[PDB]
């Protein structure tokens, strides 16, 4: 498990992996905002 | 390219719309939620609760076996505390 | 006269065209869709098949379904107010009243819809080949969800409305009717499979045989919504296929009629095959094969092999798949190969 | 233009729109039932 | 002679050939003639093949008791596995026909040629100045033959597990597959049937819409087809009338008016769906099978409450327990 | 227990860094 | 040392969150990134020391 | 006037949330196996 | 600057085909996502990692990659120190921020083009030299990397050698096979059963040795391209454009993707069954081992046992005469593995060793691997499709192999697609047939 100290971040690290997906997503939030030019 | 209806786009953007549906939508949601959470749904559809498939001992199924006296037969199945 | 006023109103061009047909379509179409969505999440199949079948019980989008009525019901229409349910709603639900509901309603809904096509076609003044085509899906629904079980012992053997609940319908037909070996089912697939080819092949032939009518790369905008010239080189397409396949179209009118024909004919054939499976008049065996297999123990074809797969399907499934038969097959009677 | 409100389109939209949310609410609740 | 080879290359590549023998063709034409010629002879006269490596020959040719529907070319032996078995690897043909040698000679040449067939579907498009990509549509059906004839066998460890070359032999491949992988319960197969069902569906939609909205130019007693001449300038149907009808059937914005967007969809759908189906077989070739919901829903005491998912498992067990009667000696089927 | 707290923020973050741009109107 | 470590590590997270939403809108609206070219610089420089702080400081807690 | 691109990304996350609740429900509910 | 009057929205990134600078942000921002993942995932794995339990039973696929390079493990793949894992994880995660910075910067602030803001970095697709040169730079960076491995193995610690004499263990390779005859021999190996081509590598010397050759051969070509231009054919053969170059690299990855799928599925060495799961063939072999072992204890003479077909319940012969395990497992007679080798003789499985040299650690190895074959469902229910829920498991070897066949595949489509576009783009018709000059119309009728 995460070294004893960082344990408080266990939960944080639990979501990190999925972030990359978000970017592919954001690119769409953006284009929508910029009215699909 | 058009008909009488007010262009969805306009409506889904009207602050009036949200002012109405921010109330209406969650309304419907919390209702159905309660429909399940209050156990009402189980009675509206005769659907068994996790503790009502079999009687404690029995391991047989409450199979309806004849059309006409079916309803009657079903009622009896509920009897054995099924 | 009110009639022409009633008409006037109906045939009025709205967002969602109503029309006379709608008076039949929408009531039903909505009830069918509704009943499904209802049962899928609320009604169970315990008193009917000894099966959990709704979200409320724990089923997921694949395992959920509106299961058929008991076998006791027979071919009963199971009306909410009929001898079975007796006006009671909950009982109706537990006796699988929701099946004949979805079935019969959706049935009328397919009539209404085809009528619609017919009605809208007429108004807009176009030919009704969209309606002719839709006869194919009607036939399938009619023969499979109605004619079939009408030939069997009861509605219980009709396909239950649900994803997985349909896969067992497939497995069943293999195992009991050896349906894959049926000339009509084959034509069926040749059409659906062959139809999904024309679809793909024609689409690509068009997109990669287009003229340049724009200066952009994304050639979609370069299209004239207002006819005029052919948007793709029909002449080039002809030469392409004529050199890579040897044969190639050269009459868009025929190429498009062909596309109606192939998949509609396919589904019609697959229907006839089932109309025959109703009476169990299946295409199960090849007698010459069986006779040689009896006398000679070393004769083995991929056919004989299959039949054994069927025996296993029937023996291991029949028990929990036909509850009303109170089947009890001692472990020693169960067909099995070595080790497995 | 001076668009209306209650229209035929509206009716339909709600016949499907209203029940749906009611179900999504029902189902969302089931995710917690147990044994 | 402007230079023999210079000429040769001009012929091969010539766009004036009745059939475009291309560069890819130079590999295609021979491999495909071998595959075809070996098949036809096999299917008609080949003798029984010990497909399962257990000395229990399965005859699948016409002259040995089969009919078109049952007959097939049987897969190489399991004793052979993934080993290469070219004729020159056998003491004799008698030995080669018994271990299912013809199967490999056929699948390899076919798969080889069917690829070049793709390479060609590009080349000709190039020599003709038309956009490529048609060959990319054909990548789907090809990617399937590949999945069913090579990936699955590589994955499973033997060519004897590849799909047989015959009608019934194929049903066998299917029925067993289902038992060992529960494919019907796999996302990729479902996407596959959506694409195929959908395709046929759309194929019918387009086909009808168009054919039904054709501009009249024919007699009442004259084939409506003649109303079209090869090499026309303008269109032969009212795509605006078509859209007019279809837009009213469902509703306007849910209908195509752009023939180009229509046809892209028309191609995109099936090809994309079949791509997934091919990836399904190529994926279940490494034992990542369909969803296993066996005994999921259980009651308050622990009893198992069956779902249709379970009724499906029984049908699968029947297949499992009966396929390959004599080939198993142990508990688990890991092959 | 409920690190959904995390996601939530890093989630409205993506749309935020473009929204603030919709406000400061510029370079989208 | 420990809380001292959890401070540096925890602050280092909020700076990142802040830095991440910042730099973007920064180069985004050219309403400066001249005055913010100052802010960003301090965030960037700061960050590194922090990583080095948590780095060296890790070997004393865990 | 509420900017469309926001109506979407909001109604969007909103669906990934409910549909995600369903996926969680698959390892806890009755549809569990435990 | 760039909008719809460039390309369509959904083809947006092609609008960067000619903006070197911004096209750099992308590649620098992207390369960030990979480090981010690698880093962020490792910590996710470690956060869930349970020391006293197989890695393959925990859905790990990175920690096992580190373990192989000899890190945090010892005798038999026993996990000793989880620090190297935490380290590798956090380090990457950090560097992701550094790279991400540059990416974002080069794509929204810095120069939109490079050619002017520095002629060294700016580039021209058709510039056969700039291309051959940048390629040359990267050919060196990759070459150094190949040696960065040779170093870790020979100097810095070793790698996990499962074939370890004393039994699986971290070992320092100090004798890399450099003999070209052998090294390159692998490339001349059949890709079929038995001779397995690259995937048949079975000892660390060749691995290390071979990487030595690649590192050099690679950097050599890095200099050569720096110092040159494509010859003549090299030019009259290829297409020189932004897309065309992509395509070539697309088909390249595809191929490496398929080769990787087979490596993780078949190879035992560079993918230790100790961290990943037992190989497909390895598991089927273990069942035979297990039962030949069992029944033999019940008094059965394995050597002469006759099965239903009359072939040999436990032992039979392969097509070339060697003694192998019987049953459907006859197809995996090419399986070799630490646990099973000591039973092999010069003619294959030796009936005497099998008869009294089987060791307990082998019996339980065979049992372990038998019950951990790479069979499972999408929802992760280990076993055969007809199995029951309980053992939540799907071999890392299955996950890896499938994911990479899909990616490998779609990339081959990607290749075809971008190559088809490049050839039409070059000659110039990738936007339609010239209504006026319609080529087909100038060709004789074949009819
Ligand atoms: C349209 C779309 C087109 C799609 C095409 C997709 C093609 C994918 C093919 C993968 C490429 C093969 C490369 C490869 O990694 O090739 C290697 C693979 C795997 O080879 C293996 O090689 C050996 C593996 O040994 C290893 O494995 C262990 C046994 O399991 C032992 O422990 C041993 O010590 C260890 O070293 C064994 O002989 C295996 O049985 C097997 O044959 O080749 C094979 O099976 C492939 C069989 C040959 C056909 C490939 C022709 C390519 C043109
Ligand atoms: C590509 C290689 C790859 C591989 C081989 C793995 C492998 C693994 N992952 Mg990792 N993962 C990856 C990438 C990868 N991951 C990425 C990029 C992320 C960031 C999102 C993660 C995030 C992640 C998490 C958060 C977790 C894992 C876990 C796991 C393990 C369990 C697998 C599982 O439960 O799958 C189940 C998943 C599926 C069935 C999803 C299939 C989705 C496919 C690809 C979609 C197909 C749709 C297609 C794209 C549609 C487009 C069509 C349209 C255009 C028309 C397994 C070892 C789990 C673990 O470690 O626990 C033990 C875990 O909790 N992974
Ligand atoms: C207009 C479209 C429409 C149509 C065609 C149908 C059709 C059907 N419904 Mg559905 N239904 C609809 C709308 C429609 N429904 C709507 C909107 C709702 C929601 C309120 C329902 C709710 C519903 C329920 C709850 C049930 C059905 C059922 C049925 C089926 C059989 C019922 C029956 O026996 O009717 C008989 C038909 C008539 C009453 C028509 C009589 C017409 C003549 C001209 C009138 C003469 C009247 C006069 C009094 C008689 C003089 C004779 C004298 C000797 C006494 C049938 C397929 C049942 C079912 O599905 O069973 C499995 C069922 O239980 N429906
Ligand atoms: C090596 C990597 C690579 C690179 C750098 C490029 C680069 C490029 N591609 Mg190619 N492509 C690749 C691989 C690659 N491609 C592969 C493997 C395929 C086969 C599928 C394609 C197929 C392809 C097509 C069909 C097209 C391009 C186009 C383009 C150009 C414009 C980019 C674009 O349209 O973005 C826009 C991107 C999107 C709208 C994103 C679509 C999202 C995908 C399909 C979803 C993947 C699912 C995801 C994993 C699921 C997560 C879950 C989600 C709910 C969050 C650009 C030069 C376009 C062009 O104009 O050609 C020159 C074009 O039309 N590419
Ligand atoms: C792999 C991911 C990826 C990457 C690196 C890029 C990169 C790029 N895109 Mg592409 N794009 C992608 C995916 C990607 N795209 C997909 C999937 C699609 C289809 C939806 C598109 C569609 C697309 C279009 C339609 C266009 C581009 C354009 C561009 C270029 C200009 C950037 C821009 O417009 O900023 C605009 C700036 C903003 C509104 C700010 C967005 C927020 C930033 C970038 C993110 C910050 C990230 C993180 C939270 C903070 C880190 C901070 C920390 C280090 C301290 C740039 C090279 C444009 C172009 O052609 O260039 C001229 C263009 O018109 N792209
Ligand atoms: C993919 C690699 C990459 C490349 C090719 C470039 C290229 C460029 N950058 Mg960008 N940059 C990158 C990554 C990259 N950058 C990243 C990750 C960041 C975030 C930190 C930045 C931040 C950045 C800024 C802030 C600026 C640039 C600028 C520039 C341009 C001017 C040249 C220069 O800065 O020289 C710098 C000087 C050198 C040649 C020395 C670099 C040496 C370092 C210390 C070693 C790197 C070691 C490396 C990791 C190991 C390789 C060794 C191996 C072979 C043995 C040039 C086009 C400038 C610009 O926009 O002007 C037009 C500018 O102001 N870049
Ligand atoms: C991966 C990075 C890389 C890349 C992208 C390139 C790219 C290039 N190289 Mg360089 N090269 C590299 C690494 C690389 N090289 C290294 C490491 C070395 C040192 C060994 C060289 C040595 C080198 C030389 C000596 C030459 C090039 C040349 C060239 C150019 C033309 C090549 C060509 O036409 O091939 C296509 C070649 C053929 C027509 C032959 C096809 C036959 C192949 C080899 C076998 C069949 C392949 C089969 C599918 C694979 C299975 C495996 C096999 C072992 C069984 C091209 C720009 C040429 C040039 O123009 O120089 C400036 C040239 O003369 N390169
Ligand atoms: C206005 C527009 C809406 C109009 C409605 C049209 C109908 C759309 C189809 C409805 C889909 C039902 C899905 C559902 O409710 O799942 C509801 C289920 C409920 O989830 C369940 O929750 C618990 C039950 O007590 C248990 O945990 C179960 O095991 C299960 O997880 O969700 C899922 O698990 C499946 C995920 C969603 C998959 C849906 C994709 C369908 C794609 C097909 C599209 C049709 C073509
Ligand atoms: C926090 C943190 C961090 C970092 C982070 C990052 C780097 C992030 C990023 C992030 C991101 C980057 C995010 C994103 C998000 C997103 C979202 C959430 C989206 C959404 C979307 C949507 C919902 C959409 C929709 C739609 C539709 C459906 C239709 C069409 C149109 C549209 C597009 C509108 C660290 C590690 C330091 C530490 C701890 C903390
Ligand atoms: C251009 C563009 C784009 C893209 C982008 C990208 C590609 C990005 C990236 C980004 C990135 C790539 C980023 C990164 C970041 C990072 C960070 C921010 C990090 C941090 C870290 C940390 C902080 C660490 C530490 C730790 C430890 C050691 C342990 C405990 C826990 C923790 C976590 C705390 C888009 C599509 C949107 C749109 C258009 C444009
Ligand atoms: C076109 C045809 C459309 C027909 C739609 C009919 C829908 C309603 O059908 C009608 O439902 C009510 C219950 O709500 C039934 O009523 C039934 O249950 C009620 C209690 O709820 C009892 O008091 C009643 O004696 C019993 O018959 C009617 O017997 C049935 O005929
Ligand atoms: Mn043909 Ca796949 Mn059931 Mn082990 Mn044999
Ligand atoms: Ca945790
Ligand atoms: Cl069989
Ligand atoms: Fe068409």
């Amino acid at each position: 498990k995460l070294p004893e100290a960082y344990a408080i971040f266990d939960p944080l690290v639990d979501v990190l992996p999925v972030i990359p997906v978000l970017f592919l997503a954001l690119a769409f939030v953006w284009q929508a905002a910029v009215g699909f030019r | 390219g058009t008909t009488g209806e007010r262009p969805f786009s306009d409506i889904i953007t009207s602050v009036r719309y949200w002012v109405i549906h921010s109330i209406t939508i969650p309304a419907l949601f919390i209702a159905g939620w309660l429909f399940v959470s209050t156990g009402l749904a189980y009675d509206v559809f005769g659907t068994p609760r996790p503790d009502s498939y079999y009687a404690q001992e029995q391991r047989s199924i409450p199979l309806v076996t004849d059309r006409f006296e079916a309803k009657q037969q079903v009622e009896t199945f509920l009897e054995q505390l099924k | 006269g009110w009639f022409d006023i009633l008409d006037d109103w109906l045939k009025r061009d709205r967002f969602v065209f109503v029309g006379w047909s709608g008076i039949l379509l929408f009531p039903c179409a909505y009830l069918a869709l509704g009943g499904w969505l209802t049962g899928t999440t609320f009604v169970t199949s315990w008193y009917t098949h000894g099966l959990a079948s709704s979200y409320l019980e724990g089923c997921n989008f694949l395992t959920v379904a509106v299961s058929t009525p008991a076998n006791s019901m027979g071919h009963s229409l199971l009306l909410l107010w009929g001898p079975e349910a007796q006006g009671d709603f909950t009982r109706w639900c537990q006796l699988g009243g929701l099946w004949t509901f979805i079935a019969l309603h959706g049935a009328f809904g397919l009539i209404g819809f085809m009528l619609r096509q017919f009605e809208i076609a007429r108004l807009v003044g176009v030919r009704p080949y969209n309606a002719i085509a839709f006869s194919a899906p009607i036939a399938v629904f009619v023969s499979v969800f109605l004619i079939y079980p009408l030939g069997q012992s009861s509605w219980f053997f009709a396909p239950s409305f649900g994803v997985a609940a349909i896969f067992r319908f497939l497995l069943f037909f293999q195992g009991f009717h050896n349906w894959t070996l049926n000339p009509f089912h084959m034509m069926g697939v040749a059409g659906v499979l062959g139809g999904a080819l024309l679809c793909a092949i024609h689409g690509a032939t068009v997109e990669n045989t287009l003229f340049q009518d724009g200066e952009g790369a994304s050639t979609f905008r370069a299209f004239n919504p207002t006819q005029a010239e052919e948007t793709y080189s029909m002449v080039t397409a002809n030469r392409f296929w004529s050199q890579i396949f040897g044969i190639a179209f050269s009459n868009k009118r025929w190429l498009h009629f062909f596309m109606l024909f192939v998949p509609v004919t396919g589904l019609w054939m697959s229907a006839i095959g089932v109309v025959g499976l109703a009476l169990n008049l299946r295409s199960y065996d090849f007698i010459s094969q069986e006779i040689r297999a009896a006398e000679d123990p070393e004769f083995e074809t991929f056919y004989t092999k299959n039949l054994l797969l069927n025996e296993g399907i029937r023996a291991w499934m029949a028990p929990q798949d036909q509850p009303h038969e109170n089947f009890v097959f001692p472990e020693e009677v169960l067909p099995r190969g070595n080790a497995l | 233009v001076s668009y209306p409100i209650f229209t035929v389109r509206w009716v339909a939209v709600h016949t499907l729109a209203v029940p749906t949310i009611f179900f999504l609410g029902a189902i969302a609740a089931m995710q917690f039932i147990q044994r | 002679s402007a230079n023999l080879w210079e000429r040769f290359c001009n012929w091969v590549t010539s766009t004036d050939n009745r059939l475009y023998v291309g560069w890819f063709g130079v590999i295609m034409i021979p491999t495909l003639l071998a595959a075809t010629i070996c098949f036809v002879i096999a299917f008609i006269a080949a003798p029984p093949v010990d497909i399962d490596g257990i000395r229990e020959p399965v005859s699948g040719s016409l002259l040995y008791g089969n009919n078109i529907i049952t007959g097939a070319v049987v897969p190489s032996s399991n004793a052979i596995g993934l080993h290469f078995y070219p004729i020159w690897e056998a003491a004799s043909l008698d030995e080669w026909l018994y271990n299912g040698g013809p199967y490999q000679l056929i699948i390899f040449h076919f798969l080889l040629g069917a690829s070049c067939y793709m390479g060609r579907q590009w080349e000709l498009s190039y020599r003709l100045g038309m956009r490529p990509w048609i060959c990319v549509a054909y990548s789907a059906p090809l990617a399937s033959a590949f999945a069913v004839f090579l990936i699955y066998p590589i994955g499973q460890g033997s060519f004897s597990d590849g799909m047989p070359l015959g009608i019934s032999g194929t049903f066998n491949f299917m029925i067993v597959f289902q038992a060992e992988h529960n494919i019907l319960m796999h996302p990729f197969h479902q996407l596959g049937v959506a694409g195929v069902f959908g395709g046929a569906l759309f194929c019918a939609m387009h086909g009808s819409l168009v054919t039904s909205s054709l501009i009249r130019e024919t007699t009442e007693t004259e084939s409506a087809n003649y109303g079209y001449k090869f090499g026309q300038e303008e269109e032969t149907y009212n795509i605006v009338a078509a859209h007019g009808y279809f837009g009213r059937l469902i509703f306007q914005y849910a209908s195509f008016n752009n023939s180009r967007s229509l046809h892209f969809f028309l191609a995109a759908w099936p090809v994309v769906g079949v791509w997934f189906t091919a990836l399904g077989i190529s994926t279940m070739a490494f034992n990542l099978n369909g969803f296993n919901f066996n005994h999921s829903v259980i009651d308050a005491k622990g009893n198992v409450i069956n779902t249709w998912a379970d009724i499906i498992n029984r049908a699968n067990l029947g297949m499992e327990v009966m396929h390959e009667r004599n080939a198993h000696n142990f508990p688990l089927d890991l092959a | 227990i409920a690190q959904l707290t995390m996601i939530a923020m890093i989630g409205i973050a993506g749309p935020m860094i473009i929204f603030l741009l919709a406000v400061r109107r510029g370079n989208l | 040392m420990t809380i001292l470590f959890q401070l540096a590590l925890a602050a280092l997270v909020i700076l990142s969150f802040v830095m991440v939403i910042g730099v973007p809108v920064a180069y985004a609206s050219p309403q400066d990134w001249d005055r913010s070219k100052q802010l960003i610089f301090l965030g960037s420089g700061l960050w590194i020391a922090l990583v080095l702080v948590v780095g060296v400081l890790n070997f004393f807690v865990v | 006037r509420i900017p469309l691109w926001i109506v979407a990304t909001v109604a969007g996350m909103g669906v990934i949330v409910i549909v995600g609740l369903f996926f969680y429900g698959a390892y806890a509910g009755l549809g569990s196996s435990l | 600057d760039q909008e719809s009057s460039g390309f369509a929205w959904w083809a947006g990134n092609a609008r960067l085909i000619n903006l070197s600078g911004k096209l750099l942000g992308a590649h620098v921002a992207h390369a960030g996502l990979i480090v981010f993942w690698a880093g962020a995932m490792t910590l996710f794995e470690l956060a869930h990692f349970i020391p006293e339990k197989p890695m393959y039973e925990q859905g790990l696929i990175l920690i096992p990659h580190i373990a192989t390079l000899g890190w945090g493990v010892g005798p038999g793949g026993e996990v000793v120190d989880t620090f190297p894992f935490f380290v590798v994880g956090v380090v990457h995660l950090i560097s992701s921020a550094v790279l991400g910075f540059g990416g974002v910067y080069h794509a929204i602030r810095g120069p939109e083009t490079l050619e002017e803001y520095s002629s060294f970095f700016g580039y021209d697709w058709k510039d056969k030299n700039k291309m051959t040169t940048i390629l040359g730079f990267h050919l060196i960076v990759l070459g150094i990397g190949a040696l960065l491995l040779v170093a870790k193995a020979m100097f810095f610690g070793g790698l996990y050698d499962t074939w370890a004499p004393g039994g699986g263990d971290v070992r320092v390779i100090t004798n890399p096979t450099l003999d070209p005859r052998v090294i390159f021999g692998y490339l001349l190996k059949s890709p079929f059963g038995g001779e397995g081509w690259i995937v048949s590598v079975n000892n660390l010397e060749d691995v290390v040795g071979g990487h030595i050759w690649i590192g050099l051969i690679c950097i050599a070509g890095g200099i050569w391209h720096i110092l040159t231009t494509p010859f003549g054919w090299a030019r009259r053969a290829f297409i020189w454009s932004g897309e065309a170059y992509l395509s070539y690299s697309l088909g390249a990855l595809s191929m490496m993707g398929f080769i990787a799928t087979c490596f993780v599925w078949f190879n035992n060495t560079v993918y230790p069954s100790e961290f990943y799961g037992p190989t497909g063939p390895e598991a089927s072999q273990a069942q035979a081992m297990t039962f030949l072992i069992r029944d033999q204890k019940l008094g059965a003479n394995v050597g002469s046992a006759q099965g239903p077909t009359g072939l040999g319940k436990y032992l039979m012969r392969s097509p070339t005469g060697e003694i192998i395990f019987g049953g459907e497992t006859m197809r995996f007679w090419d399986f070799r593995g630490p646990w099973l080798e000591p039973l092999r003789g010069p003619n294959g499985l030796d009936l005497n060793k099998i008869k009294n040299d089987i060791q307990p650690w082998q019996e339980r190895r065979a049992a372990e691997y038998m019950t951990h074959a790479p069979l499972g469902s999408l929802n992760s229910v280990g076993g055969v499709a007809t199995e029951i829920n309980s053992v939540n498991f799907v071999s890392p070897r299955s996950w890896l192999a499938t994911s990479h066949f899909v990616l490998a595949f779609f990339f081959l489509v990607g290749h075809l697609w971008h190559a088809g576009r490049a050839r039409a783009a070059a000659a110039g018709f990738e936007k339609g047939i010239d209504r006026e000059s319609e080529p087909v119309l100038s060709m004789p009728s074949l009819d």
